[PDB]
RNA sequence: AUACUGCACAGCUGACGAU
DNA sequence: ATCGTCAGCTGTGCAGTA
């Protein structure tokens, strides 16, 4: 016939779809009439003898019963529920649509008093895949009995580390000079030109990377003892105190660079940036590659009891630490919040709402926060540009696809 | 730069009849403890009020027959407690004897309640409790472990509403009795009562439901009373002989003095796992967390002598864990004190709990337990995380992972040592929880230091670990 | 004080720099 | 004897872990 040939196609091809993973499938004899070949779980090719009975059916082509782009239903017979009873192994049923080579399955846990039969397949979340197999594979373990569990089943994932590859300038300038830093700030504060700080006065020496003569730093460097040196020769030291001096140079270097909007930060967390009139941003345009999305970078939330006054204003912040990585300097980013009264004083109470936000939070918002917070950071003397955080490949995959979301 | 990563399987622990399981509760339920008890009864004593003695008896008779856990969402996270009857996990009975019925007097609690000097209230309360316990130990009614469950009335006039502690000097004084003690706040034994907290006096403490407290307290009582260990980490086939030492730090009950701490464990011949402390106090030299030379040398001499006394042979490998920086001030002393005794292998790992960088993955869940990344020598290891067994994440935020910094004198690679301490984290005899984060020698040394913080000079310390958890 | 994790705050030790 | 940068150490506390 025709549909018999379609069915004998479908059983072999769903055998292959089971065979694309470690999910060894076996056939059945001729006279059964109600259950087909049986699937056995193996992790990484190693068996542990967990069984699932599978029943095959297949069509050729066309729109199914009430078929949509996300869901489609089906009808089931009446005399098969006795064998579809939730026996020692669950009876997963599968259907084939040949046109897009789709193998549909829906969960069969246990029939009960309703006896609704039928089937309620959806297109996206109930298809044969290598991504949602743990939810597929967590069926034979019953609710009763403890100690039974199934490990993660194959697959992989690429995670990332919150790090910034910075692009440092090639050269910087060393200058031996007078005007000790308290006198230096006392003479540089009353200025209207480029009184910009990117130096450390240590042992009466300047160690700047921008031109000291061609700015408002002319009086500190004077008119002589100005030279240039490449950064690579003096980057490596045997003295850890000198490495701490270079870290001081790096921090004061960025203190120029990250003084973009409202920097010049007093705590160990930098980036106090904000707005001027409404104290909101609604910014950091993350264009991505399929759509752009915006998030409340600077947030204003009114108190519950009184609504006409702004309770607290929210900003974002991070703490750099300047760890070199085998003669290579990266910036370590540690995100944190910044509740503020109006922009200049710490808030009276804002801790239990941050803890409440963290209580309903996940780690999904953290990673998304880091990527949107670097999408702005990639964009005169300051380069103000940064690279891309590295990504790593995990041997195992988290079984969250087989679990329910937290709250 | 591309960073290599590693995933370690969840370790399995030893139990009775050569069993191996990764869950202490299930490992006790299927197999029983690693060492059984020749006797069949464990005697319990109660100190406190008459109502507290009553509800302690009610707690024992309530959990004797078995009490179920919590909701059905995570059956592997809250297993039922099968009681102390025919199918006991410990295979022993737990009885309260009639001679240990220490009831306090309301006149004394009115007396101490007076708070002219808060310090003398704590001292005289603890001295009277320890005197009564000593009077109980003298007679022919010696218990095995004493529940000294405090009442709300005494504690609220000594801890919150008045600043010394209670547990510290209390266990510092309960040191000559031939049985340990266990403090039980009144909420554990009676769940109807609600005890308010100190600072947020409107708010109050929240606890577990019934059976998790039952599991933890029953395991603690069994280990304290019998002295036979419930479980130990399974040794690997064809592995060398090893010895684990840990070093922690503390500050005394004064302004500017730091006194350090240590702990030690190894294995026995047949089936066992010792875990002790030291009988000698540690003095102070400065305020940085440092070790000098003679302190580290005598620590190594003590641990090697205690191994040699038990196994009749020196160990082949020494594993040391610290908390502050492994510098050359004490590493020379450690290495010299090892090479005078001929031990070949040597590992020295600084543990950092103070980092500033994490690892970010797709989805709403963080990385699993035991995820390893190698930062060119640094060994960043997530000793907590999601669970394929508990089925969820037991927490709120991203966990702070351990940072392994092996000393350059160490022998093994950074990936083997992290797997070793990953096996070592779950040897906490305080509770049956799986999500341990710090390793057990650092935890034990922290407990020893917290007890020794308030010990008066000239008092003999006990190496028995039952007086510490 | 039946355990454990995260937030928030305050203090002290060794190599750094000044009026 | 304080002060930014530095990296880290301990002390003493409050939610609930799905
Ligand atoms: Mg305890």
């Amino acid at each position: 016939t025709a549909n018999q040939i379609i069915g004998e196609i479908g059983e072999n091809e769903v055998r292959g779809r089971f065979l694309t993973l470690g999910w060894q499938f076996d056939g059945r004899s001729r006279l059964e009439a109600g259950i087909d070949g049986i699937a056995e779980v193996m992790n990484e090719g190693q068996p542990m003898a967990r069984m699932i009975a599978v029943q095959i059916k297949s069509t050729k082509e066309g729109k199914y019963t009430s078929e949509s782009d996300t869901s489609f239903t089906y009808l089931l017979r009446t005399q098969d529920l006795a064998y579809w009873r939730g026996s020692n192994l669950p009876v997963i049923v599968v259907f084939y649509r040949q046109s897009d080579h789709s193998f549909y399955w829906k969960e069969v846990s246990r029939d009960a008093g309703p006896g609704e039969r039928r089937l309620n397949i959806d297109k996206v979340a109930d298809l044969f895949n290598a991504s949602t197999v743990n939810k597929l594979a967590a069926l034979t373990v019953p609710k009763t009995g403890l100690g039974y569990y199934v490990p993660p089943l194959g697959g992989g994932e690429d995670a990332l580390i919150n790090m910034l590859p910075l692009t440092l300038p090639n050269e910087m300038y060393i200058a031996s000079t007078t005007y000790e830093p308290r006198k230096a700030i006392a003479v540089i504060l009353n200025g209207d030109g480029p009184k910009r700080f990117d130096w450390v006065i240590n042992g009466g020496t300047f160690w700047s990377f921008h031109d000291p003569r061609t700015s408002a730093c002319s009086e500190i460097v004077d008119i002589d003892q100005v030279e240039a040196i490449n950064t690579k020769e003096l980057a490596l030291h045997d003295d850890i105190d000198e490495q701490n001096r270079f870290s001081h140079l790096l921090r004061q270097t960025l203190r120029y660079q990250t003084d973009s909007d409202l920097g010049w930060d007093k705590d160990h967390k930098a980036l106090y940036f904000r707005a001027i009139e409404r104290e909101v941003s609604r910014n950091f345009a993350y264009t991505s590659s399929k759509k752009k999305t915006d998030a409340n970078v600077v947030s204003v939330f009114k108190n519950s009891k009184d609504e006409t006054r702004v309770s607290f204003v929210r900003h974002h912040a991070f703490s750099p630490r300047f760890e070199l990585m085998a003669d290579q300097w990266y910036l370590i980013i540690t995100p944190t919040y910044y509740y503020t009264t109006n922009g200049y004083a710490p808030h009276q109470f804002a801790a239990p709402l941050l803890a409440g936000k963290k209580r309903l939070d996940k780690s999904a918002a953290l990673r998304g926060q880091v990527i949107m917070w670097h999408r702005f950071l990639t964009q005169p003397e300051a380069y103000l540009m940064f690279g891309e955080p590295p990504s790593i490949h995990l041997d195992v995959r988290v079984p969250e696809d087989g679990w329910v979301k937290e709250k | 730069m591309t960073f290599e990563t590693r995933i370690f399987d969840e370790p399995e622990l030893e139990f009775g009849d050569h069993h191996h399981h990764q869950d202490p509760r299930l490992g006790l339920s299927e197999a029983g403890p690693l060492q059984t008890f020749l006797g069949d009864v464990i005697k319990i004593g109660v100190v406190g009020n008459s109502k507290t003695i009553e509800d302690t008896r009610k707690f024992i008779e309530t959990v004797s027959s078995g009490v179920e856990g919590k909701g059905e969402k995570h059956p592997n996270m809250h297993p039922p407690f099968p009681g102390l009857g025919n199918q006991s996990p410990y295979r022993c009975r737990f009885e309260i004897e009639d001679g240990a019925t220490a009831a306090l007097t309301k006149s004394k609690l009115d007396k101490i309640g007076k708070e002219p000097d808060h310090y003398r209230a704590v001292e005289m309360a603890v001295d009277e409790i320890i005197g009564e316990l000593q009077a109980m130990d003298d007679g022919g009614s010696r218990p095995d472990v004493a529940i000294i469950a405090l009442p709300v009335k005494l504690l609220e006039r000594v801890w919150n509403a008045k600043a010394p502690n209670f547990r510290g000097m209390l266990k510092a004084k309960a040191m000559g009795l031939s049985f340990p003690i266990q403090i039980v706040w009144e909420d554990v034994i009676d769940d109807k009562v609600t005890i308010p907290q100190k600072v947020k006096e409107s708010s109050s403490r929240k606890i577990q439901d019934i059976a998790g407290r039952t599991w933890n307290l029953m395991t603690s009582l069994y280990y304290k009373g019998s002295g036979r260990i419930p479980w130990r980490r399974m040794p690997l086939e064809g592995e060398f002989s090893a010895c684990y030492v840990g070093i922690s730090f503390y500050r005394e009950a004064d302004g500017q003095q730091l006194f350090t701490s240590a702990a030690q464990m190894f294995d026995e011949r047949g089936r066992g796992f010792v875990l002790k402390g030291r009988r000698a106090r540690t003095e102070s030299r400065g305020r940085h967390p440092y070790m000098a030379r003679e302190d580290a040398k005598k620590i190594i001499e003590d641990v090697l002598a205690a191994y040699k006394l038990h196994h009749k042979t020196l160990p082949a490998r020494v594993f040391i864990l610290k908390t502050s920086r492994f510098k050359d001030e004490e590493a020379d002393g450690i290495i010299a004190a090892l090479d005078e005794a001929g031990t070949e292998l040597r590992d020295l790992v600084w543990v950092q709990e103070s980092y500033t960088a994490r690892i970010l993955r797709d989805g709403n869940y963080p990385v699993l337990r035991g995820t390893f990344v190698d930062l060119h020598g640094k060994g960043l290891l997530y000793t907590s995380g999601s669970m394929p067994y508990y089925g969820t994440y037991p927490g709120k935020y991203d966990p702070n992972p351990l940072l392994l910094c092996p000393h350059h004198t160490s022998e093994s690679t950074v990936a083997q040592l992290a797997e070793e301490i990953f096996s070592l984290t779950k040897v906490n005899w305080n509770s049956t929880q799986m999500n341990q984060r710090l390793p057990i020698p650092i935890r034990a040394a922290r407990k020893v230091g917290e007890v020794l913080k308030y010990v008066g000079e000239g008092e003999v310390i006990s190496a028995d670990y039952r007086k510490y958890i």
